[PDB]
């Protein structure tokens, strides 16, 4: 049967850019990931429009490779579908759709993934789903904050409500891509194309995105640039020349002061001023 | 002795003194939480057990309504023993947690497979409250309310250590006065 | 049986765990490590790790030593550390006093990336100024005394009571169990392995078909160790800001 | 020194737990003199349990002891016969799971016949099992070197 068509990014170029910046998963795994995304995108029984590689989540007994597809409820934070695997080339599994309840409930805990999807998550701060739902909530929260793109590459199409990849976009020098004023968000905040410079600063007037460079000398002429996330350690964006990419590799844990949930409040009683025994007059 | 029913749906079965609760009493709140304990002047006072809607029991010694002093809180694989200031935890505490998610997944060391001790930990820690608050009214920063707990801090900077395995529900709480409370151990997991 | 970890194999096996280095830094290391190893008179010198900074100039840290000896029931390695910010020129990473060790232990956050910076602490109000390289050395010391993983019975004691490679080492019988690995500073034949550590601070993933085990530290997330059993090689690397994970009881 | 004959049955082998069982055997001071992973036939599995030809559950067992590959082991320790059985624990998986929750059969057994192990019970039976499975290992030429029984064994050989 004829393989279906699909759009994607230059993934070998993404592996090259990440390797030049010193992040990601290397370049042998870059090849394996590109071939796996090919085997996904060219599948008849799965009519995919576009494939992307979200990143990798490290677990205790296994790991999660995560691909983000588009498939030719279906909007907001469920616009994309997510397929995960333990090893590249193994059988894939579609993650469920995310609900605001489990996003809000995972925002209160901090767990290590066990690498098994059919595992419990929490006892006291009750998480409504199993591990798969926690993973989906993590993916949603990370996508809302880290997936970005170079500025002026996309524009907001009013009527269709989508993004227009302009074809007169010129990248700056690689070492100028390491500024937070050179990237913008391309996922709804959970307005849209806001620069990374206007993020929530960390305690101490510290910017939430830190530069990464490809060479220690400012005189090399063709070098990459990029940013690394402070809030989500393991989330990196970076461009070299005309190519660029975002990815997340890590454990899934946020970088914020963690306060475990206190015991829940205790209920009060009825006001005594309105429930009191009456009496008749005295002699 | 008395039995009382309030227009919100809350009920009380216990002892009264001069038109208010006093002594032993069990109160059932509209939410489904049950407080079985000691009262004085129409409010919780003394040692009582409070099963909450989240199906977890909070013990301790209330004083003028609020849990004050050393208090323990329990859930299937959790236990928090710590100081409480005006119902809010503040000060020294100890968190005891068991790893329930991986009780049936294979162990990393062959020493644990046959060891008669479970995978429980124990961490000394402390909670923290804005300085001006915590006093008793008769400005100052406000206490940490429920949704946000704005101002509540938490500090732990030592290692955890091993601990004896926990069980749920704690026998200090039986007989259980609500429904849908699970049962946790290590030879059985969560039930 | 290897005689010393190979940085190429380390970077190849631990790349899936995100423990990677830049390409320029990789080439620069390939040149710079032998130079420094020779001009310092050391028998062994390897890449220990890479600590991320706020200005993008991560600290590469290298560790070397000459001989390890058994003293007071511990296999003591007289190690010497060097740091770098480009991979080409190595500077010394001098030890820190015990009194300053506590102060630098109190300093948290990601390092600045400016070796001339110094942080401030306040005590009873006496203010101390702690240089950044002191903080770096202290974090490296903590991570080192926590992990320093080697396989079990890969070392041995010789006639002069020194710890030398066991060249007749056959391999770990059960590579997926924590009993197969140990700390470096545990004497050979002492029976102390990683299973004696706090239960739950180590994770092991073993690919039984290719024969590659990966041991990850959960107490210091960022420390990775690999052991390849068909070729009998192993090696570790730290990559991260250097802070300990204190919330471990809530995350397991 | 005492040598006992052990066995890892197909249910433990299929679950991927023979390596864990051997590692625990050696964590408990034993020393595996010999190990082998074979597949027992029907007639040989009969002759192995040949003292139970009239037992009711005999076919139920013999059809299970051929359901896959097994691990035959020869263990050795000072006082090995009874220590091995103290390790395997009770024969009823549920009885064992009630009494010794950290026993071997209480961790890798499921049924009254799927217990995952089979030790010897008497030194006579242990020697017979070992000579049945490992006919190469020489067992106590000292004892069998009787100056009188040797002439009778010569009469047998002629």
């Amino acid at each position: 049967d004829p393989p279906n068509e699909f759009e994607a990014e230059n993934m070998l170029g993404a592996a090259a850019v990440l390797d030049c910046l010193g992040v990601g998963l290397g370049r042998e795994l870059g090849v394996n990931i590109a071939l796996a995304a090919k085997r996904i995108g060219e599948d008849p029984k799965l009519a995919v429009r576009s494939v992307r590689f979200f990143g990798k989540f490290l677990g205790l007994y296994s790991d999660y490779f995560v691909f983000e597809v588009a498939f030719k409820p279906g909007k907001g934070a469920n616009k994309f579908t997510y397929l995960v695997c333990s090893s590249l080339g193994g059988p894939l599994t579609r993650l469920p759709d995310v609900t605001p309840a489990q996003v809000k409930a995972s925002r209160r805990i901090k767990k290590l993934l066990t690498g098994r999807l059919t595992s419990h998550v929490s006892t006291y701060p009750a998480f409504p789903g199993n591990e798969a739902n926690y993973l989906r909530a993590l993916i949603a929260r990370i996508s809302a904050a880290t997936v970005v793109a170079p500025s002026d590459l996309f524009s907001l199409n009013d009527e269709t409500g989508e993004l227009e990849r302009a074809e007169d976009w010129e990248p700056p020098a690689g070492r100028e891509m390491a500024a937070p004023t050179a990237w913008v968000h391309v996922r709804p905040h959970l307005d849209l194309l806001a620069a990374l410079e206007e993020d929530a600063q960390l305690p101490g007037e510290q910017a939430a995105w830190t530069p990464i460079y490809s060479s220690a000398s400012e005189a090399v002429k063709t070098q990459a640039g990029g940013l690394r996330s402070l809030v989500w350690p393991g989330a990196v964006c970076g461009g070299r020349g005309s190519e660029w990419t975002c990815v997340y590799v890590g454990w899934g844990v946020k970088n914020a002061p963690f306060v475990p949930l206190p015991p829940p409040p205790v209920a009060q009683e009825f006001a005594w001023g309105e429930v009191e025994t009456q009496e008749l007059e005295l002699k | 002795r008395g039995v009382m029913v309030f227009p919100d749906g809350g009920t009380y079965v216990g002892e009264f003194v001069a038109d208010k609760f006093e002594g032993q009493g069990q109160y059932r709140y509209p939410d489904g939480s049950v407080y079985t304990g000691s009262w004085a002047a129409g409010q919780k006072h003394g040692p009582g057990v409070y099963w909450d809607t989240a199906r977890g029991c909070l013990r301790g010694e209330w004083k003028k309504g609020l849990l004050v002093g050393k208090g323990t809180y329990e859930q299937p694989a959790l236990r928090f023993e710590g100081e409480f200031v005006r119902g809010m935890p503040a000060g020294t505490a100890t968190y005891t947690l068991t790893g329930h998610r991986t009780l049936d997944m294979p162990c990393f060391a062959a020493q644990h497979i046959q060891a008669e001790e479970g995978p429980t930990l124990a961490l000394p820690c402390a909670y923290g409250i804005p300085p001006g608050s915590g006093d008793e009214p008769q400005d100052k920063p406000p206490l940490p309310a429920h949704p946000k707990y704005e101002g509540l801090t938490f500090t732990a900077e030592q290692l955890p250590g091993a601990a004896p395995d926990t069980v749920f529900p704690p026998e200090e709480g039986k007989p259980v006065p609500i429904t849908a409370v699970p049962a946790f151990s290590v030879s059985t997991g969560l039930v | 049986v290897q005689l010393e970890p190979n940085i190429t194999l380390v970077l190849k096996h631990l790349a899936s765990c995100g423990a990677v280095v830049s390409a320029e830094q990789q080439a620069a290391l390939d040149h710079s490590i032998p130079i420094k190893r020779i001009e310092a008179g050391l028998r062994s010198l390897t890449l220990w790790g890479r600590l991320t900074t706020l200005n993008g100039k991560d600290y590469l840290v290298a560790e070397g030593y000459n001989v390890a000896s058994s003293k007071e029931g511990a296999a003591v390695y007289e190690t010497k550390y060097f740091y770098s910010q480009d991979g080409a020129r190595w500077s010394d990473l001098q030890p820190v006093d015990s009194e300053t060790a506590t102060r630098c232990a109190r300093i948290k956050g990601m390092l600045s990336g400016d070796p001339a910076k110094n942080y401030e602490l306040e005590e009873k109000p006496l203010v101390f100024q702690i240089p950044e390289l002191a903080v770096l050395r202290c974090r490296v010391d903590a991570i080192a005394t926590a992990t320093s993983v080697i396989p079990t019975d890969s070392t041995i004691l010789n006639a002069a009571s020194q710890v030398v490679p066991n060249r007749l080492f056959a391999g770990a019988a059960y590579p997926e169990k924590l009993e197969s690995y140990q700390h470096r500073f545990s004497l050979p034949g002492s029976g102390v392995t990683l299973s004696q550590d706090l239960r739950g601070t180590w994770a092991v993933q073993y690919d039984a078909f290719k024969g590659v085990a990966q041991v990850r530290s959960l107490l210091f997330p960022g420390y990775f160790f690999y052991y390849a059993a068909n070729e009998l090689t192993w090696g570790s690397l730290y990559v991260g800001d250097g802070l300990r994970n204190n919330d471990l009881i809530f995350m397991l | 020194l005492e040598k006992t004959f052990a066995l890892i049955k197909p249910d433990a082998v299929r679950a991927g737990k023979a390596q864990e069982i051997m590692q625990l055997i050696e964590l408990n001071g034993f020393t595996i003199i010999a190990k082998q992973k074979l597949q027992l036939t029907r007639a040989r599995a009969e002759e192995f349990y040949g003292e139970h030809k009239g037992k009711e559950f005999f076919p139920k067992l013999v059809n299970f002891m051929t359901s896959g590959p097994i691990w035959a082991l020869v263990l050795a320790k000072p006082g090995a016969i009874l220590a091995w059985r103290a390790l395997m624990g009770p024969t009823n998986v549920f009885k064992a799971r009630a009494e010794q929750p950290k026993c071997l059969r209480a961790l890798y057994g499921t049924d009254g016949t799927q217990n995952a192990t089979h030790g010897s019970d008497s030194p006579i039976s242990a020697a017979r099992e070992i000579k049945f499975f490992f006919p190469t290992l020489s067992g106590d030429p000292t004892i069998y070197a009787e100056p009188t029984a040797a002439a009778e064994y010569i009469t047998k050989r002629i």
